[PDB]
């Protein structure tokens, strides 16, 4: 049974890496994109998406947008657009990982 | 709330915090002397307020096997170059800054 | 090789290696843009051979309980001001350095 | 029983600081110093001595000249010197930290 997308995100956190940790459901899965300050953000090598391992029996999949070390140039809203053939479902955090004189 | 991460993820063993220093006036060079720190420079044209990017230890380390091994956090350095006052002329010399926050090991 | 401090010395959980860096051409800036670094730059009047601190791995971490955690040791940067290039623009914008290697954790199971 | 002091320094390791290890006995106990190529070499809170815990019943001392984080301009010809009423006992050693620009 194919069902809509659906999507929540969390306040950031920082381990080793700054990390936007991100809920999403769906099926089909739902494809995701992130905007940065309402305009699309651009994975790189520093930014990235990034989904654990799945679980057993569950179609829910957990992940985070990783950040390294991030700066104030990265302070901002973010969010997370999740897509299937139903429609859209959409996320949105404010984050701050640095002060900027 | 309870996030798989907080579990899954990769965290550090030592918990830094960066910060962006402006406010500096005095530091060391490499020769370990102490230097004064200008506030600002400028390059053939207008003023750059001279600003550093640091990382300290925030506030033994973390996953470390305690039966063998002592440990502490602590904050070590890079050199860094910056417009300094020697103690007689203005010049460009590399001043030691904080940088990181690493684990150090001691046996038991 | 007997010496006591080579048992009962301070030691690091993950080991570096640091050099000044003088050939570097290209870096990533503050935005994560890929930019030019120019070799030399004009300090008031001082022309200077653009030169850096670098400490990166040398290439698990030592003393981690094995047992509960995989981990393994990385190079972090810092940021640092730089003489750089994006079109026919030389500007002096942050840049990212390698400057320690850290342990990072990770629980198993 | 009083002795003359003796003294030796091995090369330098890089551990988490680096280190100029040392090894000095003498009854009575020597006053230590060091020298950077040959003259005076005031501590600092970046480069000093540091003892270890003496063992058990023996007057011989272990130890290091800790430097913390040092560079090229701190590669040279380091000299120990142990003194004692008798007289004085010396060692040096060579320590390159960096390769130079």
């Amino acid at each position: 049974v194919s069902f809509p997308a659906s999507v929540q995100l969390h306040t950031a956190v920082e381990m080793h890496h700054w990390c936007i940790p991100f809920s999403v459901d769906g099926q089909p899965a739902p494809s995701l994109r992130w905007l940065f300050n309402g305009s699309v953000l651009n994975e790189t090598s520093f930014i990235f998406t990034e989904f654990l391992e799945p679980a057993a029996n569950e179609t829910v999949r957990h992940g985070c947008l990783r950040l390294n070390q991030p700066t104030h140039v990265n302070n901002g809203n973010y969010t997370l657009l999740a897509a299937n053939p139903f429609g859209q479902a959409s996320a949105s955090i404010m984050a701050a990982f640095m002060d900027n004189p | 709330s309870s996030h798989p991460i907080f579990h899954r993820g990769e965290f550090s063993v030592c918990d830094s915090v960066s910060v962006w220093v402006g406010d500096k006036t005095t530091a060391t060079d490499i020769k370990g002397k102490e230097v004064m720190v200008l506030g600002e420079v400028n390059i053939n044209n207008s003023v750059f307020k001279q600003y550093f990017f640091e990382t300290k230890c925030r506030d033994g380390c973390r996953g470390i096997d305690s039966k063998h091994w002592n440990s502490y956090c602590t904050t070590t350095h890079t050199f860094v170059k910056a417009l300094t006052m020697d103690g007689k002329q203005a010049a460009w010399r590399f001043i030691r800054i904080d940088t990181a926050c690493v684990c150090v090991l001691s046996r038991k």
